[PDB]
């Protein structure tokens, strides 16, 4: 996440984190019908709302920790979210117009690689940060 | 003007495992949809995306069951249900027009994505799927063959008992289409497939 | 009229070796309802499709039950 | 419960508390959009409702008691 503020700071955009690890709902993700009292939208339509700009800089968390226990994955869902020119067609439940995200920059989150799902293993760029020396943690100690 | 309002033709047309080019009917003149398709091995949950009407699920299923009906004609995996999850792509949310919206073109979308084998192009297909392997006849031929012209396609096939239809239109869009007639998705099996299996 | 619409006088119907015609009736009139089944095989569970209510599936079972008696 | 008290007699100003274990939505934490006759809050703005000051000692009661399942 200071690389993602890094980044932020870079483009002078806004900034902001979610979490997806131990998500086991779609409709976690998704929305959810309008059948009870206060129904809502996803995560991402609501970290959407918060923020006030149609391209700020946007960090997941933990993407390799979804699960789901029925038919189908929210991992079609951010694959729906990769590609920009699929971004205008979102599954959603509480809205229904595919919401324009093709302008929010995208970056993510996953400690394993191993356990992000199987149906986004394409498209995804592995830039391993490995661990840390006596000295590097040192220097970067007494630095900041 | 600047950019071509479209993707340019047989560019966006390529032969891949993946994509799916399939004709669809929409209502200010229809188009042509690109559906995509990926099958790695999984669990056998079915996964949508893009506002769709839970029909084309049932087609999806529908087209797994022909395929588990004839799995061994075409190198097709022996039990992939308890170990192939399919997930889909469709561009769009849901056709007004009832019944599925290319049924054996997903068909051959998801047997293309078990076989890992590229699809054919320069061949628009649609149609309408039923349990025992029978392709029944689809209205509105005239709008998809009108979009497959508009694609440049010009090889479509059609269901067989749309071969009435073929005497129903004017020619002069009859001419300029090559036009197959299928009974069986297995027949679509060798007609949208870059190899014979 | 151009070509008949409807399919005439049934003599030959669709091809029909996994399922059969059916019939019913509907608010509007009654339509022909050729349910098809298809025989997959799997793991002996019962699979619904066709946005089906329950009566559906213990008509099922009874049909089941019946040929359950009657596999020979 | 009692320490905390302490700490804010020591810091001379007032103690407060919230038993706030036990809740099952957001809806009475952040309140709810107004709509009718009996709209109301979270029960932090109700608690610093009967603090009169704009800089209390709060201590919060049962975090790790919160439920989730519904309406946020
Ligand atoms: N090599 C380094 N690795 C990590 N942090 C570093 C490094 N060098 C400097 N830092 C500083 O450490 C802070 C960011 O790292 P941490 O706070 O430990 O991790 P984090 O960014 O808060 O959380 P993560 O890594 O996204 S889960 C910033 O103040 C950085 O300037």
């Amino acid at each position: 996440t200071s690389l993602g503020r890094s980044i932020a700071r870079s483009m002078n955009r806004k900034f902001h984190r979610i979490s997806l690890g131990g998500v086991r709902d779609e409709a976690e993700i998704r929305g959810h019908r309008r059948t009870y009292i206060g129904a809502m939208p996803g995560k991402l339509i609501h970290a959407m709302k918060q923020v006030g700009v149609i391209n700020p800089v946007i960090l997941l968390d933990e993407i390799d920790k979804m699960s789901s226990d029925w038919r189908g994955d929210p991992a079609s869902a951010m694959l729906e979210v990769l590609d920009p020119e699929q971004n205008n067609t979102f599954t959603d439940h509480y809205l229904d117009v595919p919401y324009d995200l093709s302008k929010v920059f995208f970056i993510t989150t996953a400690n394993t690689l191993q356990t992000i799902p199987r149906p986004l293993l394409d498209r995804m760029e592995v830039i391993e940060i490995p661990g840390y020396t006596n000295m590097e943690k040192q220097a970067i100690a007494r630095q900041y | 003007l600047g950019i071509p309002r479209y993707r340019p033709d047989k560019a966006e047309t390529e032969p891949q495992v993946g994509t799916a080019q399939g004709l669809a009917w929409t209502p200010v003149g229809g188009t042509l949809l690109t559906i995509e398709v990926a099958a790695v091995p999984g669990s056998g949950k079915l996964s949508l995306t893009g506002q769709l009407g839970e029909v084309m699920k049932e087609s999806a299923q529908a087209a797994l069951t022909y395929l588990r009906a004839h799995t061994q004609d075409y190198g097709l995996p022996e039990d992939f249900y308890n170990k192939v999850d399919l997930h889909v792509h469709v561009p769009d949310g849901a056709t007004p027009k009832d019944g599925p919206s290319a049924g054996i073109t997903m068909a051959t979308a998801i047997a293309s994505a078990l076989s890992r084998r590229p699809a054919r192009m320069d061949i628009a297909m649609t149609g309408e799927v039923s349990l025992r392997g029978k392709v029944m006849p689809i209205g509105g031929v005239k709008e998809k063959l009108l979009a497959a012209h508009q694609a440049g396609i010009h090889k479509i096939v059609l269901p067989k008992d749309n071969e009435a239809q073929l005497e129903e239109l004017p020619k002069e869009v009859l001419e300029g289409l090559e036009i197959k007639l299928v009974e069986d998705v297995g027949e679509v099996l060798e007609y949208l497939l870059l190899p014979e299996p």
